[PDB]
């Protein structure tokens, strides 16, 4: 079996406290959590562990230190996080981006370009297509979701399917918070 | 002004590790616990100077206790009455840099739905075993789940071929997922 004694804080940018939880799981099932409006845990489950679930909060109940010590939970969570919280609501990094072509696939195009968007933080970018200076594929999603590298770095890329005319010029176009500027990067037919 | 989530999971489980606490914040690992070691570890170098502080030593303490208390004292006789959670592994390998042939690049192994928290990863060029690059992260993410990452430094090859081994911890199921050199960028 697996069991979790579980703990999450909820600030802002700032720092400032907005919520704080603190649950008892077994077997991957939530039992029992704290419960502010009670000063105690209380059971979170119904079903066929509820028995346990009212003895892990009984137990948990009758020791007045945890009491204490979640009665405090929102200034636990600013205090705790405090030297370190500023830092991290705070900190980006741009992203780089490269075009090339790629392998065509669910097109009939016979070009398609790959916009590789990597090494930013946080996961957030948005990323546009521009041909000659205008834009295209406007129902497409520019909010696009991004792989975790797991070091604080992600990664994502576009496509733009196309038939090349040697005139063209696409043009990708990155927007992340850790750029104070968009980033673009071109591509033509003869590179 | 947005809100944030640090999460601080303590877990504990039949099997090794026995225990662990692993640390949050939105989607990235900040600290791990190394109880061996009575310490928090950074998952990066920046943050080291963080991962000294110990003011809440005894709510961990706390917190350990009454999670290995559960699995020690209650589970032994849940054991047989109720169906033990468990999920396969999932791995995937990706580059952490675009592909360009002859330049160093990482090859990331991301394991997800992983339950219980039990895992080996290794590594493999042609079917021949290589070491990683630093260890394998595990970490609690929001659901009681689990995922990892691991990291192969490399410099690719028109030629080759990775792979990372998943074990579902003493055998209890094995997860493959192959790496090949796809669409490279031109080099200058
Ligand atoms: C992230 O941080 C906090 C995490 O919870 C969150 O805090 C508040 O979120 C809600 C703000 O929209 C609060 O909802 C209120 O809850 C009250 C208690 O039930 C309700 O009485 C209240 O009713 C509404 O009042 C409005 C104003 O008159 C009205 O427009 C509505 O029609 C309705 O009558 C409202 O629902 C919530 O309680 C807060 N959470 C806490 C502290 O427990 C932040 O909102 C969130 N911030 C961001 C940027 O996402
Ligand atoms: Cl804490
Ligand atoms: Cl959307």
């Amino acid at each position: 079996f697996v069991a979790h004694v579980e703990s999450t804080c909820l600030l802002d940018d700032a720092g400032t406290p907005k919520d704080f939880t603190y649950c008892i799981s077994f077997n991957k099932d939530l039992l029992t959590c704290w419960d502010p409006e009670e000063n105690k845990m209380a059971p979170c489950e119904f079903g066929v562990l509820n028995s346990l679930a009212n003895v892990l909060s009984q137990h948990l109940n009758q020791k007045d230190t945890l009491m204490q010590r979640l009665r405090n939970g929102l200034q636990n969570c600013a205090t705790h996080t405090q030297p370190f919280w500023g830092s991290l609501t705070n900190r980006t990094r741009p992203p780089s981006v490269q075009v090339a072509k790629t392998t065509p696939f669910n097109t009939r195009e016979p070009v398609m370009l790959a916009c590789y968007v990597w090494g930013f933080y946080p996961a957030e970018v948005t990323i546009t297509w521009r041909k000659n200076g205008k834009l295209v594929m406007p129902h497409s999603s520019a909010h696009k979701t991004a792989q975790p590298n797991g070091d604080w770095t992600y990664q994502t890329l576009s496509h733009l399917a196309l038939t090349p005319s040697y005139g063209d010029t696409y043009t990708c176009v990155v927007e992340h918070i850790g750029a104070p500027e968009p980033i673009l990067r071109d591509w033509t037919p003869g590179l | 002004l947005q809100n944030h989530t640090f999460l601080h999971t303590v877990y504990c489980q039949d099997g090794s590790p026995s225990v662990g606490l692993s640390e949050a914040y939105d989607e990235d690992q900040l600290f791990f616990f190394d109880f061996s070691q009575n310490t928090r570890v950074p998952r990066l170098p920046e943050f080291a100077d963080w991962a000294q502080e110990q003011g809440d030593a005894p709510a961990i303490l706390f917190d350990k206790e009454f999670c290995e208390w559960m699995i020690q004292q209650i589970g032994p006789k849940l054991d047989g009455k109720i169906p033990v959670s468990r999920g396969f592994p999932i791995a995937e390998v990706f580059t952490l840099k675009p592909l360009e042939f002859g330049k160093p690049n990482t090859l990331v192994c991301f394991v997800s739905n992983l339950f219980p928290p039990m895992l080996t990863v290794n590594w493999q060029h042609h079917s021949v075993p290589v070491e990683g690059f630093g260890p394998t992260f595990v970490s609690a993410v929001d659901g009681l789940s689990f995922q990892a990452f691991s990291y192969l430094n490399f410099t690719p090859e028109p030629s080759d071929i990775f792979s990372c081994i998943v074990t579902h911890e003493i055998d209890r199921y094995t997860a493959i997922a192959y790496w090949v050199p796809r669409n490279a960028l031109p080099s200058d």
